[PDB]
């Protein structure tokens, strides 16, 4: 009857203690998406600066270029993680 | 000239390493390279300073994010954890955040409930039993 | 600093201490004089330590050059092929000794920053956090402000 | 989790498109709720340089509320570069003008003065 | 004491009921017991606990590498077990514990894989106009770990 | 600029004032009067200063050995 | 002129409400005091941080441990506000040889002469 | 939550005083205990150097007590055999 | 004057704390400071302090 969370969203959270009261137990199995809840699938500088600012909601000043200096400056292979 | 220096090209050069990647004229003149280069060096050891004060900021923002996502404040979730005898660090539960976010669920559920123990205790003034999650577990 | 420097992320060689650790020096050159104040150290090294620390590690093969020299140095070869030359000139016997261990317990990586002092391949295991984690469906799955 | 590398990356750094209502809201509550959605600090995720920000919404400006007599009292002040050009408004005034320029003012206040914040 | 309806009459937070103790112990050995039976089982695939090492916690895995700032007078290829885990967390479950988990409950083992130096870190003192400048360079000991394996047993 | 006391810096004094009147209780309460006292930690007290003296008078150069002396002749030592 | 200040004895007279307010009793008083200095003595006169020097409360919250007799006290007294007094208790006896090695100060000021850090 | 802790009895300072610092790291895989960390031993004998501290002190003001009843009591035996002719 | 110094609900008074040198306030007190109790300041006198 009683839950610290609604537990609609994520996981059903299950807070539990061992007996001896120095281990706390979680149950967490995650919550699937019912099919109810679900939908069918359907089936020029200046200018140029504008049309892409608008298209990806930013600053015109992003898509203006840089000098040889930046641009040398950048690390073509840097490190990967993972 | 019975003595004189035939070494400073490789003193000179020692500074200069330093100050290949600044711009102007302080990358290749030594009178001006090795002003910016004791200030570079003098940054470099004050940064280590804040490199462990901005984590930790990060850290707090990003648990004060998910707890917020299971409407749960940065100070109830710190706190309640503790009271629960659990001792993870910011960087953990920033982790947790991010990587395992059902654990998270499970402290903020945890932290929460523990709360809720806090409240009772509290307007039940006189003798009452403790909370179950509220029960402490004691070393000696 | 840092940003005057390179940078790597911690890694291993591959996998060294996964299935079976595998001692990454392979080879260790010490270039000595017969005659040389430089030497003397390395000479006294040659004389007591090196044959012991051959036994030690069968692994890694040792060549001792003995030629005219006015300093003396140790190059240590990795698995991974990198190729550290230390110079032992003017050194104990202690320090010398303490020097090859260390080439001994090192990887053949560069010793450069490590961006982070911890790599996992496998960070997560009940999924990684996207802005839906954590948001209820809705029934017909209708956006706000929607009809039908 | 299993979902292929490319994929799991753009799920996590997605743009998400929010709704506020404004109406008989006070701005300042608002442009709080905006200025942790804007900014991407709702998201676990969150750093300033992985511009992790998501998309605000806010609907019926016209018809927030202030409280107190902040209508009258609470003054915009601007200044055009012109001598003579300093210009000094009411709330009330300001709304009449323009209805979406209080709630606007006020986001921008609130988000960080950095070259991000445009 | 009756207040009549006003916004200021009742606190604006809900009123929270928490069940019964002994209902709620009860509940208790029943999610503890299906979790025990899960770990028997096998149910669980990976897991990741949180250690505390060498005065940090870490969260790790199997085949994860953790680089230590100190050395561990341990011979490289030597495996140990690391001691000290506060949570250890699977897909369906996580068991933390006050503050430390039981022995007998998880076992997680590492290897020595690297022992090196730090590159080089530069410490550096100056003052304006008091002819004050100073620089130091130190390398700290570091050590690699492999965490080969996190194993639970069924004791809860 | 003037300057006004918040509440917290109000809070932070109330707490050391706390602290400190609890220190006056725990002064009130000598276990020994001044009489019992006089001359019971007399023997350490001396003994500790001729241990101080010891160390001053102790003072002198250290011993010189021949051995160190032979030692510097390993610097030509070479193998044959 | 800022000086030494001479505190009345008035002051270091327990009211019976203050041996309630802290758990204390006149017969019977604590035989050893814990000291920790909790406040620096920067912006502080030199005669408080020579004191300070003597007490051996150089470092900031590190207890030590002081006889309560009226010399001692004395010394506390001019750097009452710098430091924190609590009373050492001895749930069980003082430390005997056997048991000198494991010993434990917790934070409610008892020296216990068993830790093992086995939970209960 | 250190106030939360010092309630409890613990140290304020989770890394104080308690099982999760004073236990030992880790140990060997075949279940050999582990060489004693540095900074345990160092507590270690801080803390036998305060409890020698602490017996010394008591020693010294209970033997301080039994030397001034002494006192009395030869002062008090002195004045009452003065008493005599 | 005199019900409000007895009735005062505040444990923390000028006085108290004056004359124990309880935060080292003396330091930036005025000697005069003890007699005056802290109703007095310079040539202006406050009624409604304690």
């Amino acid at each position: 009857t009683y839950s610290p969370l609604p537990d609609d969203y994520n996981c059903n959270v299950e807070l539990a203690l061992t007996s001896d009261g120095r281990t706390i137990v979680c149950y967490h199995p995650s919550v699937d998406i019912p099919y109810e809840h679900t939908k069918p699938i359907p089936r020029e500088e200046g200018p140029m600066i504008e049309q892409l600012s608008k298209m990806f909601f930013t600053t015109k000043h992003r898509w203006y270029p840089h000098g040889r200096y930046h641009r040398c400056r950048k690390n073509l292979n840097p490190p990967k993680d993972r | 000239l019975r003595n004189r220096v035939t070494d400073r090209y490789f003193r000179i050069q020692e500074v200069l390493k330093h100050a290949r990647h600044f711009r102007g004229r302080k990358n290749r003149c030594y009178r001006l390279a090795v002003r910016t280069v004791i200030r570079a060096f003098v940054k470099c050891t004050k940064a280590r300073y804040l490199k462990k004060k901005n984590m930790r900021t990060l850290w707090i923002n990003r648990i004060t994010a998910a707890s917020q996502e299971h409407g749960l404040k940065y100070p109830a979730l710190i706190g309640n954890l503790v009271k629960c005898q659990v001792e993870l660090n910011r960087k953990v539960l920033a982790d947790l955040a991010i990587y395992e976010p059902k654990t998270f669920k499970s402290l903020a559920a945890l932290a929460s409930r523990r709360r809720h123990e806090g409240f009772a205790a509290a307007l039940g003034d006189g003798k009452e039993p403790e909370g179950i999650f509220s029960r402490v577990v004691q070393y000696h | 600093t840092a940003r005057g420097t390179p940078s790597r992320f911690l890694a291993s060689v591959l996998h060294n201490g996964l299935g079976r650790y595998v001692q990454q020096l392979q080879r260790l050159s010490f270039s000595v004089s017969r005659d040389g104040a430089s030497s003397r150290g390395a000479r006294e090294f040659v004389e007591r330590e090196v044959i012991d620390f051959a036994r030690r590690n069968p692994g890694v093969v040792i060549y001792v050059n003995s030629r005219p020299c006015c300093v003396p140095r140790v190059v240590a070869e990795y698995l991974n092929g990198a190729v550290r030359e230390e110079s032992i000139h003017c050194k104990s016997v202690e320090e010398i000794s303490t020097l090859v261990q260390k080439l001994a317990d090192q990887s053949g990586l560069d010793v450069i920053r490590i961006r982070k002092p911890f790599h996992t391949d496998n960070p997560s295991i009940q999924g990684q956090w996207h802005p839906f984690t954590n948001k209820p469906t809705t029934f017909r799955g209708l956006r706000p402000r929607e009809v039908q | 989790s299993s979902f292929s590398r490319a994929p799991q990356q753009w799920a996590t750094f997605a743009r998400i498109w929010y709704l506020l209502d404004g109406k008989m809201q006070p701005p300042g509550k608002l442009a709080a709720m905006a200025s942790i959605r804007l900014q991407g600090l709702h998201k676990p995720v969150y750093h300033a340089l992985s511009d992790c920000g998501d998309h605000v919404v806010i609907m019926n400006t016209r018809h927030i509320a202030f409280s107190g007599n902040k209508w009258e009292q609470k003054v915009y002040s601007s200044h055009t570069g012109y001598p003579g050009g300093f210009r000094q408004v009411t709330a009330a005034q300001l709304h009449l003008r323009d209805p979406v320029a209080i709630v606007k003012l006020a986001i921008y206040g609130m988000l960080p003065k950095n070259l991000h914040r445009r | 004491g009756y207040v009549p309806k006003t916004s200021l009459s009742s606190p604006p937070w809900p009123e929270v009921v928490l069940p019964d103790p002994v209902e709620e112990t009860r509940h208790h050995a029943e999610v503890v017991k299906k979790v025990n039976e899960m770990i028997v089982t096998g149910q669980y695939g990976r897991l990741f606990a949180v250690v505390h090492f060498a005065s940090r916690q870490w969260k790790v895995t199997s085949e994860d590498l953790i680089l230590i700032g100190n050395e561990l007078d341990l011979a490289c290829g030597e495996r140990i077990r690391l001691e000290k885990v506060l949570l250890v967390g699977a897909d369906n479950f996580t068991l933390l514990g006050k503050p430390l988990l039981g022995k007998d409950l998880v076992r997680v083992e590492a290897t020595v894989i690297e022992k090196t130096e730090s590159w080089p870190r530069i410490i550096m003192r100056f003052r304006k106009r008091k002819n004050f400048k100073k620089k130091r360079i130190v390398t700290t000991p570091q050590t690699v770990l492999r965490i080969n394996s996190i194993e639970i047993a069924p004791c809860l | 600029r003037p300057r006004f006391v918040s509440l917290r810096a109000k809070q932070n004094m109330i707490r050391r004032l706390e602290i400190e009147a609890e220190n006056h209780y725990w002064l009130s309460m000598p276990y020994m009067t001044r009489e019992q006292e006089r001359g019971h930690a007399a023997v350490r007290r001396r003994e500790a200063f001729e241990a101080i003296k010891a160390a001053a008078t102790s003072k002198f150069p250290p011993h010189r050995f021949i051995a160190d002396q032979l030692d510097h002749l390993n610097v030509t030592k070479k193998w044959s | 002129k800022f000086t030494r200040s001479r505190i009345p004895e008035k002051v270091f007279q327990a009211s019976p409400e203050d041996h309630e307010k802290y758990g204390g009793d006149p017969q019977n008083p604590h035989k050893l005091h814990i000291v920790t200095r909790i406040k620096s003595t920067r912006r502080r006169p030199y005669w408080e941080k020579d004191i300070i020097k003597m007490l051996g409360l150089e470092k900031a919250h590190t207890p030590q441990v002081h006889k309560n007799i009226p010399s001692v006290n004395a010394k506390l007294k001019v750097v009452k506000h710098l430091i924190r007094i609590k009373p050492l208790k001895l749930p069980q006896g003082l430390p005997a040889e056997e048991n000198m090695s494991n010993t434990c100060l917790k934070s409610t000021g008892e020296l216990v002469v068993q830790w093992h850090l086995k939970p209960v | 939550g250190g106030q939360w802790r010092l309630q409890q009895g613990l140290a304020a300072n989770p890394s104080g005083y308690g099982p999760l610092t004073e236990l030992p790291d880790w140990s060997y895989a075949d279940g050999r205990p582990a060489p004693p960390m540095k900074g345990q031993l160092r507590r270690k004998a801080e803390r036998e150097t305060f409890a020698r501290r602490v017996v010394l002190l008591s020693q010294e003001m209970d033997a301080g007590l039994q030397a001034w009843q002494l006192r009395q009591q030869k002062l008090q035996e002195e004045q009452r055999k003065q008493e005599n002719a | 004057q005199e019900e409000r110094e007895r009735n005062n609900q505040n444990p923390w008074t000028f006085e108290r704390i004056a004359t124990a040198n309880m935060l080292g306030i003396r330091k930036v007190l005025s000697p005069y400071d003890l007699t005056h109790k802290g109703k007095y300041w310079g040539k202006f006198y406050m009624p409604k302090r304690v």
